[PDB]
């Protein structure tokens, strides 16, 4: 009811509406057909305030979609440094693997978010973590030809 | 000229016959349609890409086509859609007056040169270039009642049997099949394919090989060996013609010598090309034909011919098949024509009654009864000459015109009857003098009425196209009325009318007519006594006039504005919108709930519900559906409660209960091709390669600002879809190359299985049709089924898809919009109650300027039309007034006197505004032309009052007040006679037409007879 | 692209010229085949000829020749235009700041300005004084031979890896009964 | 280098080009600027 | 090329002829499907 | 009048068993009896 | 040929009406036209 | 319409002589035109 309204508000970035919905008691575990909670969407679209507001209102930080991807995966992949930090502070699994064995470090390394990679390493990201193809964040950096990223890993 | 034909009544009769024959000939040869070509010429480039997403379609097809749409003449703008149904529709709208054939061939030609740049799959499917128009003559629905046929089974029959016959039918333009004919569906099994070490690539290779037309050659072909006895054509492979033949398509032979056929690894059946659209007519499987009217064709004859041909097909139809007509414009054109002929006859009947009531002789009552038909027939001839058609706009233009034709008839005859009654002249001499008095004014009235109606024909775009229909009709009818009034009706008066003795006002008569003459002679004396008192105290009445002009101006603005109103057309849609990721099974259940509702609760009003799943106005995703609700006759649905407006709100109100569905009913626009509903059509454009996501943010930012102005903007929404979750799959090139699996074989397996691959053509019962390889439903449903598909490596091992793939969820557009070859987002909205669209647009421009850098905007459709046409209005009002003034100046030989006539304008208008205000009507086109005809007839009255008044002062040397009182006296009877004919008498358009006059006349008649003499005296005294 | 005057003439110009027949009000025809790879066949018509129909007729014949032309020539896009030989005007574009180079300016005009001007009614032909950007793969024969690869392999890889794939949908039509999810399948997209 | 279509009006076409360029100028990058180094239409306007 | 009249008629002539609806001033339409492979669909229009 | 047609049937299985592709069969048959337009050549400076 | 013959009657009909009406207007009579138009058969038999 | 005195001549290969032969023919014609300054002035090829 209000869960399908929160999912739209979280995606759009309507801070005021999410706040009003949190007061009315909108379900923060309300997901779409792929299993994306409002935190997933807020993390994907880079809505920092909503991410903070949702976590305050008892949202699952380690919630996973039907392919095992958590909000930190999305935040790390789409270069939302502030959200990545907020999620990790609220106890986000930094070494979380999706169904492909891919981690937030792999995704951040791929798109080349050097700042985010450093934040993930700070909170204890397994640099030697391999995907289903046996490839690390280092193996990505050399393939992409990222000199700065290659040095860090 | 009157003098000429008074002495030559046979000539006058010959001209009348030539006009009647020309008119009678025109009526038969004239086209017939509901509405003419109003919308500007639009050419839509349609294409299909099986299994392609919005972006794949856009970035391979749409952009390539859009880049190659140069060197095309008279193009105003270009809009394109690219959605996840694998569809692209590029609409190119052209300048009004462009040759639609030349426009299309230029678009067609530039596309054909861009075809080698499109994908092979799109080239194979083909790109359609058609004249963009949803103005169907009728929709012929084909249904199966006994449930023996599916939607596929019906569509195939309609295509193979009916479609070509409806195409052949006399007066039929374009025929669209509501569905696809059969296709050879190969439903592959990945468990079977993997078992025999095969892929969809092998299935496609085998179908391409074993289902083909092979050129062999000839026996004894030239150059031959001299002495050859026979020359025969050689036949090798031809196309397959059965599911059996396709079954035996040999894929592989094993070591033991066993045959692996196509039937072993795939299910094979005659299915449909498309499964995205599910159409139902009251819950029963249905197809249909979208018939259009051909250029210069008769809608009534075409519709009859279509039904006549469908009747000859009745015997050949399969068991359970029925023909239905959910949409038909034919009944409207019948009424439009019928209600003109009704008014035409009622007018003639009422004139006769009033003519006899006052003049009291049958010989006089026949002069209008001849004149009016002659002019009306003449109008039909002039419409044919200028290339116009019999339609609503031209027909209701004639209804309004009849008022002017009736006046010209009464005016000429009454003036002869008076001149005879007052002087005692013989009819022939009386007509000479009578015409001598009015002949100058009649010519003047023609130029004034020309100066009123002609200018609105020079409006630009859609608005001008509509006004042109009324303008030419009324000007033609009016122009011929004056010609007939100067040629025929004088000659009739001089020959048919009987001598009246000098001073015989029929007061010496007995009975009703004896009483009436004494009664009316009193009323005429009391009238002149009243006007006598009015002209003593003019200043007071000039204050009462300014109260009316203030009242008019105020009551004009407060009345709601429109072009063509939303009327009960016996049809209305019901949009069914499920959330992102919803399937067609979920959508169908809501469509069933919508269908059930209308057939249960609205059984009295609703005839049928055409429930189309996976459709809007174009093909949409599984999560969308529309229901075309067809109502019963208006005779079966009495009361305002059982009209679309109330039925719509009741339906929308009841469907607020439905969970996980935005279900709402809405009425059809009068002309859909424009979609004009008051408001605007705003385009938000990416001008700096910002991307889709950045354009979405800017749109949300604009929608937010618009929502903070309810006082100015109302219902400001996007005409687009929000980003939906989509299944991203990444093929590892390293793991593919390492295992010896080619990416072509990988992308083909995925594309063919999950998306469907159009392989080649086969021949089903003498008709060429498409062959489609695709995965059987249950193996291409969920992401877990990805790994069930195997691709053969170079070494011969079968590698599963999970081995060299890695999938994740992301968000992407299910429908990407572009405007003028730039990424856009269409935004609809309207002005708030008591606000103009011009104001609302000016705010949208203001709000749009505060959006991020690189985000531009533009106006399209009705906005573009209203933007340009609105700027012309002041220039046309100026010419209209300036020329009206100049015409009267030449008539009265005075710069001052014309004002006395022109001051009548508000007296005609005020009545219609009061009538419209209290009945709660809108300022629609029908009403606006209604005001022009009310003003015209009001001016006509005043023109003859002033002419008579000025003539008495000039010729007979009478005083200002004497001449005025003597003039208004002479002109009282003919003004009341015309006015009485309306009072006796003489369906939303019918209201706008009738009420655009009735209220006007009831007041205008009373106001004019008292105020015209004031204007003349006041103006004459001033100058 | 990369053809000499004769290759161009013998594989395109002649093939097109031979199909130009039964065209109304044609005075004469002149063609130029040059070593840039460019063909230009001008068909001059009688004074009073409808340029719209002249274009329609000329292209009707070209479309018969189109399939006989090389795939490289078709994929470059053949253009039929009914314009003056001289220039109406020249719309110059400079960068006063000097932030953008001659190549950067040409690309912008091509990508952001040219198309809209080419669609404008009255504009018979637009000619970019420059070139729109392309993904230039500048091959090294020393490095190609080293790893035992050819321009053939380079072209095979690009078409295969820089692909835009139509991969279908999850819960697509016709679906199984009880399907709850419907989502577009996104495989390979064009490299950016 | 814009070339006039056969029969098309030079002044009318030139006016439409300037109108379309006027819609582009606002969204130019920093530094980019239009210049008119060759136009045959001004002579027609002035000489008339 | 190398297609009998029937194959030619079903795959070409029928497909073209069925799309020859909505053409102004069409008196009649005659077509030949030959064993050479050739099709010739002639559309004769109203005089004028 | 109806003409005689020499219908030659290619056994798809028998060909696959012997290891001959039907592309080579269809081309050999097609090119031999019917003729095959391969490409153009220049005869005294003209495309033929 | 069929068209030529099928429209010939209505051609003669309107041709007579027009000539009749033209005489009626010119000579301001209904008798002169009728007295004249009766001559037509005397000519037509000659041509036949 | 061209220039006042100017003419536009086209030398044609009628018998399929080739480019080299047509060049010789052109070079010869240009030389003969150069020997008549009294009649012809600036006779040159419009090519490369
Ligand atoms: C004014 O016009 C109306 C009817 C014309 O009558 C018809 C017969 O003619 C149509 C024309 C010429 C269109 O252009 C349409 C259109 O673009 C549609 C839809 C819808 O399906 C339509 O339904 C039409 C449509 C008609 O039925 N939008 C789409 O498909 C898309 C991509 C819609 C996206 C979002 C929503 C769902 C949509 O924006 C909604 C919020 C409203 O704006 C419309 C439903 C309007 O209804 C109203 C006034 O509430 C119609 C345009
Ligand atoms: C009489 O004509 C003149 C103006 C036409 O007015 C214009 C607007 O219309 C033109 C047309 C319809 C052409 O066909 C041209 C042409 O073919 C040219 C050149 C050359 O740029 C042109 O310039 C035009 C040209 C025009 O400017 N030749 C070439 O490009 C090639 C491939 C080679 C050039 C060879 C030499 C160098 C050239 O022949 C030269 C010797 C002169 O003969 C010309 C430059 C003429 O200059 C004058 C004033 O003597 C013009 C043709
Ligand atoms: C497609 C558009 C259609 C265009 C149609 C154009 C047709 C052209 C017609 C040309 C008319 C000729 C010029 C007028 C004639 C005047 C001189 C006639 C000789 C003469 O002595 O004058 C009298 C005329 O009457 C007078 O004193 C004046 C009256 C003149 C009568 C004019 C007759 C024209 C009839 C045309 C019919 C078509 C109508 C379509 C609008 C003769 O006659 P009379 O007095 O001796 O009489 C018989 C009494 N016993
Ligand atoms: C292709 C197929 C199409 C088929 C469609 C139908 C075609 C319609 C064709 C129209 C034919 C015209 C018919 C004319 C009617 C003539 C009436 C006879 C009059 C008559 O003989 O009396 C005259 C006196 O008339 C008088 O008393 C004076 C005249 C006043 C009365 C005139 C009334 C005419 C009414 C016409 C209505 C026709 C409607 C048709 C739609 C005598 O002669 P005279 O004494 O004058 O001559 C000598 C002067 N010294
Ligand atoms: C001063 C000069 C008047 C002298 C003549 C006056 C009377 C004429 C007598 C004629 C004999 C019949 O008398 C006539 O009957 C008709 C009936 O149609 C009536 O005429 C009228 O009378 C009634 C009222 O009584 C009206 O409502 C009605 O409109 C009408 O019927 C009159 O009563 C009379 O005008
Ligand atoms: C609400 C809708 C708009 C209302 C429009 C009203 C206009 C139509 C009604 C006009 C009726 C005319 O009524 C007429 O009025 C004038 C005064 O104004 C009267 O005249 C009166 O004033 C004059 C001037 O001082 C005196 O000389 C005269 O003796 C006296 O009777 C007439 O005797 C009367 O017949
Ligand atoms: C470009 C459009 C310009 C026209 C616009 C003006 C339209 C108004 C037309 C005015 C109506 C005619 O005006 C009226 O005509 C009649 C004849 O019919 C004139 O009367 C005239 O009759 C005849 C015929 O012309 C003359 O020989 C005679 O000298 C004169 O008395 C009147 O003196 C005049 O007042
Ligand atoms: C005065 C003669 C008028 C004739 C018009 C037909």
């Amino acid at each position: 009811d209000l869960g399908k309204k929160l999912l739209e508000a979280a995606r759009a970035g309507r801070d005021d509406e999410v706040r009003i919905l949190m007061a009315n008691g909108a379900d923060v575990n309300a997901a779409d057909v792929v299993g994306w909670t409002p935190l997933h969407l807020a993390a994907y679209w880079g809505h920092l305030e909503i991410v903070e507001v949702l976590l305050k209102n008892g949202a699952d930080v380690n919630a996973y979609d039907t392919l095992g991807s958590t909000p930190l995966h999305l935040a790390a992949h789409f270069g939302h440094l502030e959200i990545v930090e907020v999620l990790l502070k609220n106890g986000a699994d930094v070494n979380a693997k999706d169904d492909n064995g891919i981690t937030p470090l792999h995704l951040a390394a791929n798109r080349g978010h050097l700042e985010i990679v450093e934040v993930l390493l700070k909170y204890g990201a397994d640099v030697n973590a391999q995907d289903k193809f046996g490839k690390t964040a280092f193996d990505i950096s050399i393939n992409n030809g990222n000199e700065d990223l290659a040095e860090i890993l | 000229m009157p003098n000429f034909f008074i002495d030559r009544p046979i000539f006058a009769w010959v001209i009348a016959i030539i006009i009647m024959l020309a008119g009678g000939l025109a009526i038969l040869k004239l086209p017939v349609a509901q509405y003419p070509t109003i919308a500007p010429p639009a050419v839509t480039i349609s294409a299909s890409y099986p299994g392609a997403d919005a972006k794949t379609v856009q970035d391979t097809v749409t952009q390539v086509i859009e880049q190659n749409m140069n060197g095309i003449d008279n193009l105003m703008y270009m809009s394109s859609n690219s959605d996840s149904t694998g569809t692209v529709q590029i609409t190119l709208t052209f300048e009004s007056g462009t040759d639609a054939d030349i426009a299309q061939v230029q678009v067609q030609n530039k596309l054909q040169l861009a075809m080698p740049l499109l994908p092979q799959e799109v080239q194979q499917q083909g790109v359609s270039v058609e004249k963009s128009s949803s103005s169907f003559l009728m929709v012929v629905g084909v249904i199966n009642t006994d449930g023996t046929m599916t939607q596929e089974d019906i569509s195939d029959y309609v295509a193979a049997n009916m479609k070509d016959a409806i195409s052949r039918t006399s007066g039929v333009g374009d025929v669209q099949l509501f569905g696809s004919q059969y296709a050879m569906r190969i439903w592959m099994n990945p468990n079977e394919l993997n078992k025999f070490q095969l892929t969809p690539v092998d299935v496609i290779t085998a179908i391409k090989a074993q289902n083909a037309q092979v050129a062999a050659g000839q026996l004894g072909g030239t150059p031959p060996v001299k002495g050859q006895q026979l020359n025969a054509s050689i036949i090798a492979q031809t196309r397959l013609t059965s599911t059996e033949e396709f079954g035996k398509i040999l894929l592989k032979v094993n070591q033991d010598g066993s045959r692996v056929l196509l039937r072993d690894v795939a299910k094979i059946e005659l299915g449909g090309e498309n499964y995205d659209i599910i159409a139902e007519f009251n819950g029963q499987p249905a197809s249909g034909l979208g018939i259009k009217l051909a250029t210069g064709a008769n809608a009534l004859d075409t519709a009859a011919a279509i039904r006549a041909e469908l009747a000859k097909m009745e015997p050949f139809f399969p068991s359970g098949l029925k023909i239905v007509y959910p949409y038909d414009t034919t009944p409207f054109v019948k009424i439009s024509i019928h209600e003109v002929v009704k008014t035409l006859v009622e007018a003639i009947i009422l004139v006769f009654l009033v003519m006899y009531l006052f003049l009291q002789n049958f010989r006089a009552t026949l002069i209008p009864t001849i004149a009016v038909p002659v002019v009306l027939l003449g109008t039909f001839a002039v419409l044919a000459a200028f290339g116009f058609s019999i339609n609503t706009l031209t027909m209701f233009g004639m209804v309004l015109a009849i008022g002017l034709l009736v006046d010209d008839a009464i005016v000429v005859v009454e003036n002869v009857e008076r001149v005879m009654a007052e002087e005692g002249l013989p009819p022939k001499e009386a007509t000479r003098k009578s015409m001598g008095q009015i002949q100058g004014a009649l010519v003047g009235i023609a130029m004034v009425l020309s100066a009123v109606f002609v200018p609105m024909a020079f409006f630009g775009g859609s608005t001008g196209a509509i006004y042109r229909q009324f303008s030419i009709t009324i000007v033609s009818a009016m122009a011929l009325s004056v010609l007939v009034a100067l040629i025929l009706t004088p000659a009739l008066c001089a020959t048919m009318l009987k001598p009246i003795a000098k001073g015989d006002h029929g007061e010496g008569k007995k009975g009703f007519f004896g009483w009436f003459n004494r009664m009316f002679e009193k009323s005429t004396h009391h009238y002149t006594d009243s006007v006598g008192g009015i002209l003593r105290s003019t200043g007071r009445y000039l204050v009462l006039y300014l109260i009316i002009v203030v009242g008019m101006a105020y009551l004009f603005v407060r009345l709601p504005s429109s072009f063509l109103p939303d009327e009960d057309q016996g049809v209305f849609m019901t949009m069914v919108q499920l959330p992102a990721g919803a399937t067609q099974e979920r959508t169908q259940k809501v469509l069933n709930e919508v269908t059930h509702y209308y057939l249960t609760k609205e059984k009295n009003n609703v005839e049928s519900v055409f429930a189309v799943n996976g459709f809007g106005f174009a093909p949409r995703g599984q999560n969308t559906g529309i229901a075309f609700v067809s109502l019963k006759d208006w005779a079966d649905r009495p009361g305002e409660e059982n009209k679309v407006e109330a039925i719509t709100m009741r339906a929308t109100r009841a469907f607020s209960q439905i969970k996980d569905a935005m279900v709402f009913a809405f009425n059809l626009p009068a002309i859909v091709e424009l979609g004009t509903a008051t408001g605007f059509d705003f385009e938000l454009i990416d001008q700096a390669g910002l991307g889709h996501e950045k354009l979405t943010q800017a749109r949300n930012q604009l929608l937010a600002e618009a929502a903070k102005h309810p006082d100015m903007l109302t219902s400001v929404r996007p005409n687009g879809l929000e980003d939906t979750p989509q299944f991203k799959i990444d093929i590892d090139q390293e793991k593919a190359q390492a295992l010896g699996v080619s990416i072509n074989d990988i992308n083909t397996t995925l594309g063919a299985a999950w998306g469907g691959s159009y392989v080649n053509d086969f021949i089903d019962r003498g008709r060429v049709k498409k062959v489609y390889v695709m995965s059987e439903a249950k193996y291409r449903m969920l992401p877990d089924d990805i790994g069930d598909w195997y691709v053969r490596a170079a070494d011969g091992q079968m590698v599963p898809f999970s081995a060299f793939s890695s999938s994740r969820w992301e968000y992407g557009s299910p429908r990407l919009e572009r405007y003028n070859g730039l990424p856009s987002m269409e935004i609809l909205g309207q002005a708030a109650p008591g606000k103009s669209t011009g104001e609302a647009m000016e705010l949208m421009e203001q709000l749009a300027s505060k959006l991020p850098t690189g985000v531009g905007y533009d106006w399209t459709g009705m906005s573009y039309q209203e933007r340009l046409s609105g700027n012309q209005a002041p220039s046309l009002y100026a010419i209209s007034l300036i020329v009206v003034f100049l015409c009267l100046a030449a008539l009265y030989e005075s710069w001052s006197i014309p004002f006395s006539v022109m001051l009548v304008v508000p007296l005609g208008v005020i009545g219609a505004l009061l009538a419209a205000t209290f009945r709660g009507l809108t300022n629609d086109v029908y009403f606006q032309v209604g005001l022009l005809t009310t003003i015209g007839l009001s001016a006509k009255n005043a023109i003859l009052i002033v002419e008579f008044a000025k003539d008495l002062m000039d010729k007979e040397g009478k005083g200002l007040i004497e001449a005025t009182l003597d003039a208004v006296r002479m002109r009282l009877r003919p003004i009341l006679m015309t006015s009485l004919a309306f009072i006796l008498g003489v369906s939303g358009a019918q209201n706008a037409v009738g009420t655009g006059v009735m209220g006007g006349m009831v007041t205008a008649t009373v106001l004019a007879i008292f105020f015209v003499p004031v204007f003349f005296v006041v103006v004459r005294r001033r100058f």
